This record gives structure tokens, sequence and C-alpha cells, in this order.
């Protein structure tokens, strides 16, 4: 079920990690600047914590190509935060603080509607 | 003079009183985190925004000072012209202006305002 297809950037899973971890470097190194530049509530530790979870967001990615794109997205978002194109609203977006975590257990769902 | 001094003090006091008065006449509002940000066309201000001081504006103002002082030298010509000896007043003043022109025209051929940057 294999296909002999073009690459994008990374030719092997290890190069993929090499690229993926490079991004993790830029983001870790950037966090303090954004805490200063963007006047938002978030603090360095929380921003670091979210960065960890947000990589964990997709741990079981497998395809070399898919993981390459995820890194391509990150390098973009890095630059948009590195330079201050984004806005305090845009950067906080990662927390989703407007909506309360909706009910999850069956009764709370049942008693609160579909 | 002090007639002038007192009038200026009176005006300044009346001026500050007016602005002091307007400061109470204008209604107050509860302060806001964002109402007191620098205006950058509605998109978040960047880092400190303190402009670079690598520029020429001091250079132009230095040209100002040179000509500003030179202006000082030539101010009194109006009054002394009736008293001073005419050769000395004539030649002395004429070479002032002549040197200024030559400095200017020599400096156009230099063209220092047309900087590369
Ligand atoms: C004089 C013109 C006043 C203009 C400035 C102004 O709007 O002052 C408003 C203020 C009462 O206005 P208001 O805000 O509606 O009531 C108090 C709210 N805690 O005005 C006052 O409270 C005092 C007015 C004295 C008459």
């Amino acid at each position: 079920a294999v296909q002999q297809v073009r690459p994008i950037l990374s030719v092997d899973r290890e190069e993929a990690r090499k690229r993926a971890l490079n991004l993790y470097k830029a983001w870790y190194r950037q966090i303090p600047y954004i805490v200063m530049d963007y006047d938002i509530p978030m603090t360095v530790e929380q921003c670091r914590d979210k960065l960890r979870e947000e990589f964990v967001k997709h741990r079981n990615v497998t395809d070399i190509r898919v993981i390459d794109m995820l890194v391509i997205k990150g390098q973009m978002e890095l630059k948009e935060s590195v330079e201050i194109w984004k806005q305090k609203g845009h950067i906080m977006r990662y927390w989703k603080e407007s909506q309360d975590p909706k009910p999850t257990d069956f009764l709370s769902k049942f008693i609160q509607g579909v | 003079m002090f007639s002038i001094i007192f009038i200026a003090l009176l005006i300044l006091l009346i001026t500050t009183i007016v602005m002091f008065l307007a400061s109470i006449l204008s209604k107050k509002a509860l302060i806001d985190r964002e109402k007191s940000s620098p205006f950058e066309c509605g998109f978040d201000p960047k880092s400190s925004s303190r402009l670079p001081f690598s520029l020429r504006f001091f250079l132009i103002t230095i040209i100002f000072l040179i000509f500003d002082v030179e202006i000082a030298l030539i101010l009194p010509m109006i009054i002394i012209m009736k008293y001073s000896n005419i050769m000395i007043w004539t030649i002395t003043s004429i070479i002032f202006i002549l040197i200024l022109l030559i400095g200017l025209y020599h400096e156009w051929n230099q063209g220092m305002l047309n900087w590369s940057n």
C-alpha cells in the first residue's frame, strides 16, 4: 500500500524530528519576548506549559510528510509571533478562555441538552 | 521690562487657570487599560518605538547654529552704519556676505544635502 511520491522537505523520520525540534527551539526561545511585547495576562511558565501540550496535541502523527507540514505551519506562526504582526487577541487564542469547558459526563450532557 | 515680566506672569497664570478649569469641567471616565495606549492606527504598538538617533537632523540644526551665530554677528550693522567709518563698515560687511555666498555655492557643488542616506 506504498506510493513512490515526491518529498516536501524531510526525507526520513529523523530529519523530520530534526526540523520539528528546531522549531521547538525557536518557540522556547521566543516565549519571553512575547511575554514582554504582548501585554496579555499569560506568564512565561504557562506559555511554556502550553507549548509542551500543544506539541503533544499531535504525538501519534506518523507520516513523514504530515509531520513536515505541521512544522511548516509552526515556522510560520513562529515568525508571526517573532515579529509582532499578531495581536494580543490572536496570541491568547491558544487558551480558549471565552467558553467554559462544556459538560462531558453523560448526565451533564443529558441534563444540559445535545 | 518688568512691566513686560508682570504681564507675562499674569497671562501664564490666567492660562493655567483656564486649563485648570477645563480639567474640572470635562467629565471623568473610569480608566481603561487600552484607552491609554499609543495611537498606531489601531494595531498594537511595536517595541519601545523610541526612534533611532542615527540620522542627520542634528547635522541640519548644526548648520542652523553656524548661520544662527553668523546672523548674530551681522545684526548690529543697522545701527553702527551711521557711526562707523565707512570703508571699514563697507568692506567688512561686504566680505561677510561674500564669504557666505562662496561657502554656499562651494557647498552646492559639494551638494551635502543630497546624501546617499
